[PDB]
């Protein structure tokens, strides 16, 4: 397995929390590249609005 | 849907533009911006 | 076992068994990646395993 610079979430302007919908999905840095994966396997993805 | 990369042959084929009529309220905002 | 390889196509038709356990991947996480490097690791692990 990989270790992976997890975030809770991502606070625009400093008002406003977005984290994502399901929780089965880790949103990381990618040394500065922000990607998603599940917590389950490492099948990484870049992140969309609607998630 | 997601976005993967890739393209794994087995797919529909269509441009960006032709996308809007396979997803009703899709918006090609780099082409819009450059058109108004 | 024909089970595992008659998957819900038209008619009777049947699907490989590569893309049956492909399905089965999904099910548990969402696959991101185009192509199946998995699977040969798979296949040949599973083989040693029933031998
Ligand atoms: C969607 O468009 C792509 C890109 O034009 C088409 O995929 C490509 O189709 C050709 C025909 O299906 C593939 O066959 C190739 O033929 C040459 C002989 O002319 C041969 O040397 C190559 O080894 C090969 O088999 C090509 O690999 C393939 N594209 C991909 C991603 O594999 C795809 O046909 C179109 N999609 C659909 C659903 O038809
Ligand atoms: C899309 O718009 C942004 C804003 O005008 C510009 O930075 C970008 O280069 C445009 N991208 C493309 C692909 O034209």
């Amino acid at each position: 397995y990989k270790n992976v610079k997890a975030w809770s979430g991502i606070c625009v302007d400093g008002i406003y929390g977005y984290v994502l919908r399901q929780p089965n999905l880790v949103l990381y840095s990618d040394n500065g590249v922000f990607r998603v994966t599940s917590r389950v396997m490492f099948q990484p993805r870049l992140p969309v609005l609607s998630d | 849907f997601v976005q993967i990369y890739n393209c794994n042959v087995t797919f529909v084929n269509i441009s960006r533009v032709e996308l809007h009529t396979v997803i009703p309220d899709y918006v090609d905002v780099n082409k819009t911006l450059q058109e108004f | 076992i024909g089970g595992m390889v008659l998957g819900g196509l038209t008619s009777a038709a049947a699907i490989p068994f590569s893309l049956a356990l492909q399905a089965r991947l999904n099910y548990v996480a969402l696959q991101t990646d185009v192509l199946q490097e998995n699977q040969k690791i798979l296949a040949a692990s599973f083989n040693k395993a029933i031998n």
